[PDB]
RNA sequence: GGGAGACUGGAAUUCCUGGUGUAGCGGUGGAAUGCGCAGAUAUCAGGAGGAACACCGGUGGCGAAGGCGGGUCUCUGGGCAGUAACUGACGCUGAGGAGCGAAAGCGUGGGGAGCGAACAGGAUUAGAUACCCUGGUAGUCCACGCCGUAAACGGUGGGUACUAGGUGUGGGUUUCCUUCCUUGGGAUCCGUGCCGUAGCUAACGCAUUAAGUACCCCGCCUGGGGAGUACGGCCGCAAGG
């Protein structure tokens, strides 16, 4: 396959991170994640495991021949930038920067407090 | 504290309708400001909050785009 | 309604009965019901096909529309709602704009006075009959088709509801009562709404009587049964039987669906009890 | 509520003269009525708890009004129970 | 006997001259009960802030009428029962 | 305005508590 | 955001259907039970169902006290200011009595997305019947009846008249620099915060919204335990009060 301009979805919880490079109508190409990388447990939260699963992706992403690509960011901040920046030397170049994390309007009920 | 420009016996009408007037008392986010901010009075903040609601439940405004 | 019996005497206290605020006849239609005589539980040969099952009330049988093809595009008015003892549901009768009288399950929430669309094409209207292929996904529906032009076999009884899931190719995955999915082709009939009548399991009978007017005999068990007419039978005293339960034929519990039939390579998932 | 029109009608009707207002009879009739409406109301209407409070509050008030009318003379007061078909 | 003001959302396959006609077969109903007072505005063809019922554009069709709270409901009950409308609200023009 | 006090009266109101829920069937039956 | 009834609005979690897609996903201070290679997580489209309404929103408003906030419509209670036309002491309190009364709990019948007593496992500890992790039945929701209890606290009963100021804030009338736009300034009535004299208090502190100087009425206390327990009685299907 062959697709010019892709898009590029980063998540990154408190103990894990996944990212995946998607055609702009929402099918994938190709993805990486720190499991994959090669990190058991707690060292899977530290942000050089989420520079390696970018990396990683986007050389995948670059052997199916993407060139730009569009980056949508969630979740609670532990590699965003540190993603970023491997993202950029990695060889390719965003557009545009977006923040999507589901915010919601008072539904449901979080889980108890911990002690 | 700036100055309630509704007060006036000039102020214009608060209503659903005017669209630019909605506009320039929500954030680029789509949120309300705080009267801290507007420096309006509670009554045309109350009815502010009123108007930009239905109207974003009328479908004129976005949910936050 | 549900109507619960004041205590006077022992053998009716916390007896129930449903009181019918549903009904507004108590005739049906001369020219369309037709006799029946009790089987009482025998075959041809003249033995007992199914134990403890006889007796019981004279019943006459109303015939009842399970096709709706014939007649299409044609609409129709609900005159009475009627009782009906050989099924669980109440039935309908409606009269076509042509004149024709007919039949059918009630669904749930219609009442006299009401206007029924059986076309193609017809609204969503609960009562309504239109293919699968016209109907939008995620509606409820009741009285399915098995294969086209078979009738109405699925999900008759009382408070029962299938959920039609989306559409693919020829087929439509429709969730059963009891939580299987299954497939259909999608030329088949269906009707959409709920039966009537949910509030059967409440009723509380109280008094052997109300059992045996129904035709149910006693059970006896197997514990007390002699050992040559029943396996678990003998024991001084009472006793488990010595064994692992039987049925009275020999063959234990466990597997009972016969394997290779031609729905078991292309039918999808089994039921599951208790999740 | 009670608006101008059954209001001025209601006075114009039950008063002493056609410029009292504050007069007992007055007082009665319109509370009367505001209990007759506002206890149609509660038909309808089950669980308005805080209607029937005012519910009780106009009745504790009709009740000491009456009460008044009845100490200071007898002979307005049994016109009153007859005019207005009450019991007490 | 209370001012109102009456906002409909119309589909956009609709043709623009065809709608006014409409309105006046709905509003008739009011006009032949209370003998009601009404004023008639459109300007529409504006996109929307969100996708509504797999549609992007709309028309905005304001209306005022004075008549009474049961012919109101009536309009909005008859109203929302058709297919070619999207959305309606309805309000008192006055404090309440 | 101190604490003891109260943890005292929960102490005596807890032992109560706990005698009538164990001793409950001999008093049903005893008066019933 | 005083209450009730009806209709209706979007985000989010879960589940299901259908494409893309490869081996992990979730988890803690660190690890394991768990879900997947019969196709998970992620990602896009569509659908079903239940509960609650971010930004406005605060030491702000309303209600007698519990409490009260997504929009539209219908019915409805209370309060404040002014003119002062009317009644002409009709005012306050209230033993017994009646009504309302957070959350949990009980009966009948529905609904059940998330959360989650009881109970299973996983982990730490010498022992964990716990704090931690993965699951989860009552219940949390609705309709009709019940029981009437909380640190139900301002730990400060109700009414009335008097006693230096200062500074924020909500509501309504008035007059003057006067643009007459105006937290420009002044007067007046009601509500709600903070700092302060005379006074009171053993001290902490209260201080025109008194714990001050005064009058009317009700409830309550006379050393700590025993005990808000025993007997009797009333209420309640039961817990129990
Ligand atoms: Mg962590
Ligand atoms: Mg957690
Ligand atoms: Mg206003
Ligand atoms: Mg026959
Ligand atoms: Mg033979
Ligand atoms: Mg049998
Ligand atoms: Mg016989
Ligand atoms: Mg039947
Ligand atoms: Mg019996
Ligand atoms: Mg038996
Ligand atoms: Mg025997
Ligand atoms: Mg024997
Ligand atoms: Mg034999
Ligand atoms: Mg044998
Ligand atoms: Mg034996
Ligand atoms: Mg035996
Ligand atoms: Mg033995
Ligand atoms: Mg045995
Ligand atoms: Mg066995
Ligand atoms: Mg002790
Ligand atoms: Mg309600
Ligand atoms: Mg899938
Ligand atoms: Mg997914
Ligand atoms: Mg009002
Ligand atoms: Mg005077
Ligand atoms: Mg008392
Ligand atoms: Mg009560
Ligand atoms: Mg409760
Ligand atoms: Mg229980
Ligand atoms: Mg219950
Ligand atoms: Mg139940
Ligand atoms: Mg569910
Ligand atoms: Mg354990
Ligand atoms: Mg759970
Ligand atoms: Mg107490
Ligand atoms: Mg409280
Ligand atoms: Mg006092
Ligand atoms: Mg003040
Ligand atoms: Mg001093
Ligand atoms: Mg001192
Ligand atoms: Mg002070
Ligand atoms: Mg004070
Ligand atoms: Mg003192
Ligand atoms: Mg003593
Ligand atoms: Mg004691
Ligand atoms: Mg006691
Ligand atoms: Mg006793
Ligand atoms: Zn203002």
């Amino acid at each position: 396959k062959n697709v010019p301009h892709g898009a590029a979805h980063i998540k990154s919880t408190f103990n894990n991170t996944i990212v995946s490079i998607t055609d702009p109508q929402g099918n994938v190409i190709a993805w990486a994640s720190s499991g994959h990388v090669g990190f058991k447990g707690s060292r899977k939260s530290t942000p050089f495991a989420a520079q390696l699963a970018a990396e990683n992706a986007a050389r995948k992403a670059q052997e199916h021949g993407v060139k730009k690509v569009d980056v949508f960011v969630k979740g609670p901040g532990s590699g965003r930038e540190t993603a970023i920046r491997s993202l950029q030397a990695a060889g390719l170049e965003v557009g545009t920067i977006s923040d999507v994390t589901p915010q919601p309007h008072n539904g449901c009920r979080p889980p108890k407090r911990r002690r | 504290t700036r100055k309630c420009v509704f007060c006036s016996k000039k102020g214009q009408t608060i209503d659903y309708k005017d669209t630019a007037l909605l506009r320039t008392y929500i954030s680029e986010r789509g949120k309300i400001r705080a009267r801290r901010v507007t420096g309006n009075c509670v009554q045309h903040q109350r009815d502010i909050a009123v108007a930009v609601k239905n109207a974003r439940e009328v479908a004129l405004l976005p949910f936050g785009s | 309604g549900i109507r619960k019996y004041k205590p006077t005497t022992p053998g009716r206290r916390g007896a129930s009965v449903s009181d019918f605020a549903e009904i507004t006849r108590s005739t049906p239609e001369k020219s369309l019901v037709r006799p029946l005589h009790g089987k009482g539980g025998r075959n041809a040969h003249g033995r007992i096909t199914t134990r403890h099952k006889g007796g019981g009330h004279k019943r006459a049988y109303r015939v009842i529309d399970f096709r709706r093809h014939d007649k299409d595009g044609v609409n129709a008015k609900v005159a009475h709602i009627e009782y009906d003892p050989n099924r669980t549901a109440n039935i309908a009768l409606l009269h076509y704009l042509d004149g024709e009288k007919r039949y059918i399950i009630a669904p749930q929430g219609l009442k006299q006075g009401d206007v029924i669309e059986s076309g193609a094409n017809a609204d969503i209207k609960p009562g309504n009959n239109l293919p699968l292929r016209n109907i939008p996904a995620g509606t409820v529906i009741h009285a399915v088709e098995l294969r086209p032009g078979g009738g109405a076999k699925l999900a008759r009884s009382a408070g029962v509801s299938i959920q039609l899931l989306g559409k693919e190719g020829t087929y439509a995955a429709l969730r059963m009562p009891s939580g299987e999915i299954r497939r259909v082709d999608v030329r088949c009939r269906a009707t959409v709404g709920e039966v009537g009548n949910a509030e059967q399991s409440n009723i509380n009978w109280g008094k052997a009587g109300r059992m045996r007017w129904k035709g149910k005999r006693p059970t006896v068990r197997g514990v007390v049964m002699n050992p040559v007419d029943h396996p678990h039978g003998g024991g001084e005293g009472k006793t488990s039987g010595g064994r692992h339960p039987v049925s009275p034929w020999g063959k234990p519990e466990g597997r009972t669906r016969k394997p290779n039939k031609p729905s078991d390579k292309l039918i999808v998932r089994r039921r599951r009890t208790g999740k | 509520a009670l608006t101008a029109e059954q209001k001025k009608e209601i006075l114009g009707q039950y008063g002493l003269h056609d410029t009292d207002t504050g007069s007992p009879e007055a007082q009665v009739a319109l509370l009367t009525k505001r209990i007759q409406d506002l206890t149609e109301h509660l038909k309808v209407h089950k669980h308005d708890h805080h209607s029937r409070r005012g519910l009780l509050l106009l009745v504790g008030r009709r009740r000491r009004l009456l009460k008044y009318v009845a100490q200071v003379d007898v002979a307005r007061y049994r016109s009153l129970i007859e005019r207005l078909g009450l019991r007490r | 006997m209370r001012p109102y003001e009456i906002m409909v959302i119309l589909d956009p396959t609709l043709d623009e001259r065809t709608v006014a006609p409409s309105l006046e077969t709905f509003l008739n109903v009011i006009r032949k009960d209370g003998g009601t007072v009404d004023k008639v505005d459109i300007w529409g063809r504006r996109r929307l802030a969100y996708e509504i019922a797999k549609h992007a554009e709309g028309i905005y069709a304001v209306i005022d009428v004075k008549a009474e709270p049961a012919t109101v409901s009536e309009l909005d009950r008859q109203l929302n029962l058709n297919e070619s409308v999207l959305r309606t609200k309805v309000l008192r023009t006055d404090k309440h | 305005g101190s604490v003891i006090k109260k943890r005292r009266k929960r102490m005596s109101k807890k032992k109560h508590r706990k005698l009538l829920r164990r001793t409950r069937v001999q008093r049903r039956k005893l008066g019933k």
